[PDB]
DNA sequence: CCCATCGTAT
DNA sequence: ATACGATGGG
């Protein structure tokens, strides 16, 4: 398996997003590309990364490998990589090893790191096809700020999806707080827009702890898509360029 | 951000998904 | 009733950073004339007096005179939510234990509104008088900020000596001794960067650097500070707030 | 009577003392007509540092006899941190006080700090430094070298510098895995300043503790270039030059 | 981010190389 | 060269 | 749980 990524800063961004939520996880390499799917320490939330081979330069995969990586380990190694560096994954089928090679732009420095793989009992989970009562698309940043701000009011947030806009509310010791995101009538902020596909109205409750973890992915995308129905796991999705996506799953009240 | 806890009333993702 | 619409919301935010390390809870005094606040520090060492004149707000309406008991640490955490470019509005009803802070972003798109629980505070408002002052230094807020930080590393008290020529600040301890001499500005094109002295009598007072360093958390409100001093009398550090009012600290010399 | 040394570019005195303070608690400055010298071992007696600021580099330099000032560098650092980076710093001492005066004139010309620090009595001991030919001598960007030592500090606790004709390689290992950084020699690109140059006589493959290298790199602000200089079982010399004023040289013994 | 790694057992001091 | 973000120690 | 210094961006 060999995979040359021009924009190396992605593999770096990905691993910051994940490492607060997952210690160790199984990368599933195939001709089609790189997939990953894990639950959190606490078995509360679920993350699924999907990076399609189309998005790499060199992509070659002979057999389907299932590499057990320690994400905290792999992050510390990836933090070495320059953000403008051309990153390449190489792994030799046999061996408990994954090679990350980093070429800098001057073409005159080249790092290469070998990290020790793990054997992982990957409890394979099966994420159903669902239609969704509501689906907000909004700026990753905006959503990030809301979750940070309301984390100061209380420990749960109440997302109310409606025809004309979305509301987020939280309460506690200090008081109460309501944040009302109206819909963008298109052609403004430039992309910095809020769009809604509301079939059935919803008011769901979620713990802000986990939302605030999921938002660590914010660097990957200027847009986040929240997708909801009564007592069915909310799906926070960050799309990765033209290459894949990252999806979080959290069960509501 | 203020350090949060996980509500007692949280369900596991196990009760929604499986193999 | 009371509603007060502030276009430049970053001021209400700056105010509350300046206060929150010095005062836990305090009584806001709302009136037709505007917003006044006056508290001592937890430790009964210093006093702060905030004055925001109604003229400085956009909308200001205040029926009768309310005395709102706010927890400043609480109100800060809520104001930290507000974007710095956001249009902040205070609303509070008569007979009521709550103050509403509404924050509209510039995009016109996002709007926060927070409700905080008020408390009952008896506070026997001091009464500060006009006083004449042996010395009055007017200098850059930054300069003064730096001096207090630097000397805080030498020890825990600073010695402000006012003279005709200039002002001097000295402190001593473990490391050694340090003297910082601010001469008066000869040219001074700009206020931002000038040192001015109004010396009547010479003075040498001693103050705790702990409190000075608190007072300097107000530095964002003004490019200028004014220190004002007399032989047996609380120093007054004063930060003026753009078209709105001022913030004044009072510290009694050691 | 008196020593006085007026440095227009004050940020140097500041930079020097950041470079030294993680390595040395207390040391004897050797002040003389010729200039300011310092030569100390570290707390643990592992490495050696030799600072040399030549009088020609100061604006005012006057030294009436030789002083040997015992300074507490922790103290002197905290005092120098007060000085603005654009400040005109002046070091002044009489033969008849136990004290060193650091006076700071800000660039605005209306503010002036002056600090008085107490000197100390230091039973020193000055090491003899022998003339030495060097199997290898890398000259590279201070930054590059800084990054390498930081990065590999995350792999483990020693780094293996292999010098060859073609280029230099740095390798380290530990719990997580293994790590190799190959720095090939520069033909050019922009223009000196950001080049890798090698003076290889004999190939060398030496092992060094990353703890100490990472201390030495705290000097990086003084120079855009560093020079590593190496031989079988002979202390490595990391050297930062200080703008036609002097230099700073660290000495660390390799694995044997 | 910089790791301050302990001082290797195999470290020699500069004392054994230079003297008064 | 000043302002904005990060990380630990009390 | 809150303060105060350390690091990086513009």
């Amino acid at each position: 398996f060999e995979a040359r990524l021009v924009q190396g800063s992605i593999l770096k961004k990905v691993l910051e997003a994940l490492k607060d939520l997952i210690n160790e996880a199984c990368w599933d390499i195939s001709s089609s590309g790189v997939n990953l799917q894990s639950m959190d320490s606490s078995h509360v939330s679920l993350v699924q990364l999907t990076l399609r081979s189309e998005g790499f330069d060199t992509y070659r995969c002979d057999r389907n490998l299932a590499m057990g990586v320690n994400l905290t380990s792999m992050s510390k190694i990836l933090k070495c990589a320059g953000n403008e560096d051309i990153i390449t994954l190489r792994a030799e089928d046999n061996a408990d090893t994954l090679a990350l090679v980093f070429e800098a732009p001057n073409q005159e420095k080249v790092s290469d790191y070998e990290m020790k793989l793990m054997d992982l009992d990957v409890e394979q989970l099966g994420i159903p096809e669902q239609e969704y009562s509501c689906v907000v698309k909004m700026p990753s940043g905006e959503f990030a700020r809301i979750c940070r701000d309301l984390s100061h009011i209380g420990d749960a947030v109440v997302i109310s999806c409606a025809k004309d806009g979305v509301k987020f509310s939280a309460s506690g010791e200090l008081g109460n707080g309501n944040i009302k995101l109206s819909q963008t009538s298109n052609v403004d902020k430039e992309e910095e827009a809020v769009t809604i596909e509301m079939n059935e109205p919803v008011q769901l409750t979620f713990a802000l702890r986990y939302l605030n973890f999921f938002t660590k992915a914010t660097p990957l995308s200027s847009t986040v898509t929240l997708s909801m129905s009564a007592d069915v796991p909310l799906v926070v999705e960050y799309k990765i360029a033209d290459m894949g996506h990252l999806k979080y799953y959290l069960a509501p009240k | 951000v203020c350090v949060r806890p996980t509500p007692k009333w949280q369900k596991g993702i196990g009760e929604f998904f499986r193999l």
